[PDB]
């Protein structure tokens, strides 16, 4: 598996 | 493989 | 594989 | 691969 | 690959 | 492939 | 493939 | 492919 | 392909 | 193809 | 293709 | 194509 | 094509 | 095309 | 095309 | 085309 | 075209 | 076309 | 055409 | 065409 | 055309 | 055209 | 046209 | 046209 | 046209 | 035309 | 036309 | 026209 | 025309 | 026209 | 016209 | 015309 | 015309 | 005219 | 005309 | 005319 | 005319 | 006329 | 006229 | 006229 | 006239 | 006229 | 006349 | 006249 | 006249 | 006249 | 006359 | 006259 | 006358 | 006258 | 006359 | 005358 | 006368 | 006358 | 006368 | 006368 | 006368 | 496996 | 496998 | 696998 | 797989 | 696979 | 596969 | 596959 | 496949 | 496939 | 395929 | 395919 | 294919 | 195909 | 195809 | 094809 | 084709 | 073709 | 084509 | 083609 | 063609 | 053609 | 063409 | 042509 | 042509 | 042509 | 042509 | 032409 | 032409 | 042309 | 032409 | 022409 | 022409 | 023409 | 012319 | 012419 | 012319 | 012319 | 012319 | 013319 | 013319 | 013329 | 003329 | 003229 | 003339 | 003339 | 004239 | 004349 | 004249 | 004349 | 004248 | 004349 | 004348 | 004358 | 004348 | 004358 | 392998 | 292996 | 396995 | 192997 | 396995 | 192995 | 394992 | 295992 | 005348 | 005348 | 005348 | 005349 | 005349 | 005439 | 005439 | 005439 | 005429 | 005429 | 005429 | 005529 | 005529 | 005529 | 015619 | 015619 | 016619 | 016619 | 015609 | 026609 | 026609 | 016709 | 026709 | 027819 | 027709 | 027809 | 028809 | 027809 | 038809 | 038809 | 038809 | 039709 | 149709 | 239709 | 249709 | 349709 | 249609 | 459609 | 459609 | 559609 | 569609 | 669609 | 579409 | 489409 | 589409 | 799409 | 799509 | 897509 | 996609 | 995708 | 993706 | 992806 | 991905 | 990925 | 990744 | 990854 | 990674 | 990583 | 790593 | 690392 | 004468 | 004468 | 005458 | 005469 | 005459 | 005559 | 005559 | 005559 | 005549 | 005649 | 005549 | 005649 | 005639 | 005639 | 005639 | 005739 | 015729 | 006729 | 016829 | 006829 | 006829 | 017829 | 017929 | 027829 | 027829 | 027929 | 027919 | 027929 | 028919 | 029919 | 028909 | 039918 | 039909 | 039909 | 139909 | 239909 | 239909 | 339909 | 349909 | 459809 | 449809 | 559809 | 559809 | 669809 | 659709 | 869809 | 869809 | 979709 | 989709 | 997806 | 996706 | 994706 | 993804 | 991902 | 990920 | 990742 | 990662 | 990682 | 990590 | 790490 670009 | 979630 | 919710 | 929900 | 959704 | 729902 | 509904 | 409704 | 019902 | 309703 | 009904 | 009923 | 009926 | 009944 | 009724 | 009955 | 019945 | 009645 | 009765 | 009776 | 009986 | 029974 | 009977 | 009978 | 009979 | 019988 | 009998 | 018998 | 029979 | 027989 | 038998 | 008999 | 026998 | 015989 | 006889 | 005879 | 012989 | 015979 | 024999 | 023989 | 013979 | 012979 | 011979 | 012979 | 001869 | 000879 | 002789 | 010779 | 002769 | 001779 | 003669 | 001769 | 000779 | 000679 | 001669 | 010459 | 001579 | 741009 | 584009 | 452009 | 533009 | 453009 | 235009 | 324009 | 505009 | 315009 | 304008 | 403009 | 005017 | 104009 | 302009 | 003017 | 203005 | 006005 | 007036 | 206007 | 006016 | 005014 | 009158 | 005025 | 008054 | 009074 | 006064 | 006077 | 008077 | 008194 | 009364 | 009245 | 008046 | 008073 | 008186 | 008066 | 009374 | 009894 | 009575 | 009683 | 009594 | 009796 | 009574 | 009573 | 009765 | 009694 | 009684 | 008895 | 009784 | 008896 | 006896 | 007896 | 008897 | 008795 | 007696 | 005697 | 929640 | 999350 | 992009 | 949180 | 880049 | 947070 | 980026 | 990049 | 001288 | 003075 | 002088 | 003196 | 000188 | 001198 | 001078 | 000198 | 002188 | 002098 | 010689 | 001489 | 000279 | 000489 | 001399 | 001479 | 000479 | 001379 | 010759 | 010579 | 000769 | 000679 | 000769 | 010679 | 002939 | 020769 | 000769 | 035979 | 035989 | 011989 | 024979 | 034979 | 033969 | 033969 | 028969 | 038979 | 038989 | 048969 | 038969 | 055939 | 039979 | 049958 | 039947 | 027959 | 029958 | 028989 | 059959 | 039938 | 049947 | 059936 | 049947 | 049956 | 089914 | 079936 | 089957 | 199921 | 499943 | 499943 | 499972 | 399952 | 009283 | 009485 | 009475 | 008196 | 009184 | 009374 | 009274 | 008185 | 009264 | 009165 | 009146 | 009255 | 009056 | 009054 | 007054 | 006035 | 006036 | 007044 | 004036 | 005047 | 005024 | 004028 | 003037 | 004028 | 003129 | 004017 | 003038 | 002129 | 002008 | 000019 | 000219 | 100018 | 001209 | 110019 | 020229 | 110039 | 030019 | 040149 | 040139 | 050309 | 050049 | 150049 | 050359 | 050349 | 060359 | 050259 | 080139 | 050469 | 090509 | 040669 | 062949 | 040669 | 030959 | 010769 | 030779 | 030969 | 032979 | 031949 | 071999 | 085999 991911990218989280929380934010 | 494999992506897993088990809610 | 395999992108797997159980939900 | 599959792209599995079992919802 | 299937896109499966089990409902 | 298939785009499957079992509904 | 195929558009699959087993509704 | 086809469309498959399954009704 | 094809449209398929079966209905 | 065809468009296939089978009622 | 072609219109099929079946009915 | 053809219009078909089968009716 | 051909406009089918059949009846 | 024809225009078809068959009756 | 012709105009067909097969009465 | 012809305009065709067969009775 | 011609104007057909066969009675 | 003619006007063809088989009568 | 002609106008064709066949009696 | 001719007015045709065959009678 | 002309005025045919054949009779 | 002529006016003709053929009798 | 003539008017024609052959009797 | 003329007035022809054959009789 | 004449008036003929052929008698 | 004339006023023909042939008799 | 004349008024002919031919007898 | 003349009046004509041909007897 | 003349009154003419040839007799 | 005159008066004719032939005789 | 004259009175004529040709007799 | 005249009166005429050829006898 | 005169009255004419040629006899 | 004159009262003919030519006998 | 005159009264002729010629006899 | 006169009363001719021409004997 | 007069009452004429020529005889 | 006279009353003539030639005689 | 007058009475006349030319005899 | 007068009475005339002419003998 | 007179009463003639020419005789 | 008178008696007239002339002889 | 006269009563004449003329003889 | 008179009654005359010229004799 | 008178009763004449001239003879 | 008179009784005339002229003799 | 008288009764005339002239001789 | 009178009873007349001239002789 | 008288009775004449002239002689 | 009277008896007339003249001689 | 009387009864002459002239003589 | 009278009886006259005149001589 | 009277009974008359003139000589 | 008388008985008359004139001689 | 009387009886007459003139002489 | 009387019986009479003159002579 | 009387008997009369006149001499 | 996923991108998960939450906010 | 996705993409969850959140907000 | 899908996008879910959720908001 | 899919687009599911929610809102 | 599909759009699904809910709202 | 489809699009679904809910709303 | 379809368009749905539901709504 | 279709379209299925409804509403 | 179709137009379905439902209402 | 067709138009179904219902409604 | 048809028109079908049900209602 | 036909139109077909149902109401 | 036809016009079926019903109602 | 025809038009049936039915009721 | 015909028009059918039915009712 | 005819027209068939039936009722 | 022909009119049938059917009553 | 012809003209039936039927009723 | 004829009128043909039955009844 | 002809009129028919039967009845 | 002819008028045939049967009846 | 003629008239034919029938009854 | 002619008349007919049978009956 | 003629007149024929049958009847 | 002629006028046939037949009966 | 003639008239024919038959019967 | 003539009359003819048949009966 | 003439009349003929037959009967 | 004459007439003919036949009978 | 004449007058023939035969008969 | 004449008049013939035979018999 | 004459009258012959035959018997 | 004369009279001919045959028989 | 003349009258003949035959027989 | 004369009279003739045969027989 | 004259009689003639011929026997 | 003369009367002539002849005979 | 004269009466001549022959015989 | 004269009489003439010939015999 | 005279009388002439010949025999 | 005279009488002439001959014989 | 005279009386001339020969023979 | 005159008698004339030869012999 | 005179009487001359020769002989 | 005169009486000449000739012989 | 006078007599004339020659022999 | 006188009376002239010769011989 | 006078008598002459000539001889 | 006078009496003239001559021989 | 006188007499004459001459002779 | 006077008497002449002459001879 | 006187008598005159000569000779 | 007187008398005269000449010789 | 007187008598005269002469010779 | 007297008497005259002469010789 | 796998990335494994169990949430 | 694996990335194990027991959360 | 992922990042976590936090911030 | 594996990442273990136990959490 | 993991990157945390947390802030 | 691994890497084990008990957390 | 990790890589913890803190700051 | 890890690395810790703290600051 | 005589002389009476009666008275 | 006679003288008869009666008277 | 006589003379009668009567008175 | 006579002289008849009467008175 | 006569003489009668009656008074 | 006669002399009658009446009165 | 006569003379009958009356008065 | 006669002499009548009547007056 | 006669003589009558009447008056 | 006569002589009748009348006046 | 006759004399009358009235006044 | 006659001579009547009136006036 | 007759003299009737009247006037 | 007669002489007739009125005036 | 006749004189009739009139005037 | 006669002779009238009127004037 | 006569002569009537008028005037 | 006659003559009338009329002037 | 008659002359009439009118001035 | 006659003469009528008017002028 | 006559004659009539006007002028 | 006649003859009019008019001028 | 006549004749009427004008001018 | 007639002439008419007018001019 | 006649004849006119116009001048 | 007629002769009209005009001119 | 006549004939018509103008000019 | 006639003839017009102008000019 | 006539004729017309212009110029 | 006529003839018109027009030039 | 006629004929026009135009130059 | 006619003939129109121009030129 | 005529008949127009121009030219 | 006519004919037009132009030239 | 005519016939155009142009040259 | 005509015919044109240009040419 | 016509035929153009250019040519 | 015509037939245009060029050349 | 014609026929263009061009060459 | 015609035909067309060139050439 | 035509024919275009080109060559 | 035509045919074109080109060469 | 067309047929091309190119050679 | 088309049929292209080329060679 | 077409069929291309090339060769 | 189309057949490409080539060759 | 096509069908190439080449060669 | 095709086919393409080499060889 | 295609087939290509090469050979 | 194809098919490539080479060879 | 295809398939290549080679060989 | 493909298959590649070699051989 | 492929299968490779060499041999 | 694939498979390789060789031999 | 592959399978290598090979042998 | 492979599988190499050699042999 | 591999297995290798040798012989 | 491998398995080697050597025999 | 390795499983090496020799025999 | 490995397994050596030797035999 | 002689004075004769036969009284 | 003499003086005769006869008393 | 003589004085004769007789009385 | 004589002078007679028969009283 | 003579003086003949019958009385 | 003689003078003749009878009384 | 003679001077005859019968009284 | 002679002078006859039968009073 | 004679002087005849019959009174 | 004679003189006579018969009156 | 005679000269006879009857009175 | 004679000279007759009848008065 | 005679002179007659009847009076 | 005769001279005849009745008057 | 004779000539006859009855007046 | 005669000379007859009725009068 | 005869001289008749009926007056 | 005769010459009759009937005044 | 005769001359008759009826007048 | 006769010469009748009704006048 | 006759000459017949009715005047 | 007869020449009648009714004037 | 008959010269009918009625005038 | 007759010659009638109706003036 | 006559010759009827109504004038 | 008869030559009618009605003038 | 007639000649037929109404003028 | 006839020939009427209505002028 | 007749040859009618209405002029 | 008939030749009507209504001119 | 006829031949009507309305001019 | 008939020919008809209306010119 | 009819030949109609309206010129 | 007719033939109708309407020029 | 007809032939109309509207010209 | 019909033959229409509208020229 | 018909055969119209619009000219 | 129709022929129709708009031209 | 028609036969439309637009020219 | 027509065949139109707009030309 | 229709036969249509724009040409 | 038609049959369109736009040429 | 059509077909449309745009040429 | 159409056949669209646009050339 | 449709078959477009755009050329 | 459709066949598209764009050439 | 369409069968596009663009060549 | 669409057979796309871009050529 | 589509088939490309881009040649 | 296509099918793309980019050739 | 395509089936991308860059050659 | 996709199935790329670059070749 | 793809399925990457760089050849 | 992708299958990738580089070759 | 990918497969990949480079080969 | 990846499958790598380098090959 | 990856499964790396350089080979 | 990875797994290395370097072979 | 790796699994090397250095072969 | 690693597994070395350097072999």
């Amino acid at each position: 598996x991911k990218k989280k670009k929380k934010k | 493989x494999e992506y897993e979630y088990e809610y």
